[PDB]
């Protein structure tokens, strides 16, 4: 066990509770289990359903979320798994985001459920100017027409089965 | 027993109350019931899984105040 989780285990717990209680429709964020049963905290898979009226809609996008030793000072480390076509989105998953950055728009009290849903605004709302990968970045400045089909087909491939 | 909130798109927000071991097929066809579709006309999902008939709140780990969404069932 890592005794240097007690802070982060601490918020962790609160931060599920709360989740439970209340959260935004359609979305999905549950601890991992540990080799055994037990509860990992540390390590969460969600769910981002995509926003209504836009070419995301009905898709259900999958990511996990990392959280360290020095959660809540530090942000959780996030990635949609498997990998999603969007321009904010790496190669390797990872989601690039402001509220992501400890040396940015980080604040330990941001919750989970702002997290989600920042990230699910973020699908629809790319940021052109800071792109993190080349291939969706490209197709949505040089073909949007295309891009729409892209990000239509992905979400028809990842709807709820 | 335990406190159950089920939402949906609409919001429609319709809270209810069952055992903890009570077989959750019955309140799945309860809803149907209270509101006024047929029973495979709406799916209930509960922390992402689907939830089956012959499910319990106690193996599901339940909790008061808990939240089971529904989707009209395609």
């Amino acid at each position: 066990g890592s005794h240097m989780s007690g802070i982060a285990l601490s918020r962790l717990a609160q931060e599920r509770k709360a989740w439970r209680k209340d959260h935004p429709f359609g979305f999905v964020a549950v601890p991992t289990k540990n080799p055994d049963g037990t509860m990992n905290l540390m390590n969460w898979e969600c769910a981002i359903p995509g926003k209504k009226g836009t070419p995301w809609e009905g898709g259900l996008f999958k990511l996990r979320m990392l959280f360290k030793d020095d959660y809540p000072s530090s942000p959780p480390k996030c990635k949609f798994e498997p990998p999603l076509f969007h321009p904010n989105v790496y190669p390797s998953g990872t989601v690039c985001l402001s509220i992501l950055e400890e040396d940015k728009d980080w604040r330990p009290a941001i919750t989970i459920k702002q997290i989600l849903l920042g990230i699910q605004e973020l699908l629809n709302e790319p940021n052109i100017q800071d792109p993190a990968q080349a291939e969706a970045y490209t197709i949505y400045c040089q073909n949007r027409v295309e891009y729409e089909k892209r990000v239509r087909a992905q979400a028809k491939k990842f709807a709820p089965s | 027993y335990i406190k159950l909130k089920v939402i949906g798109q609409d919001s429609s927000e319709i809270h209810f109350k069952v055992k903890m071991t009570t077989h959750l097929k019955k309140l799945k066809e309860s809803y149907c019931q209270r509101q006024g579709v047929p029973m495979n006309s709406l799916r209930f999902l509960f922390e992402g899984q689907r939830i089956a008939d012959n499910h319990t709140p106690k193996e599901l780990g339940m909790e008061e105040e808990d939240v089971i969404e529904v989707y009209q069932e395609q």
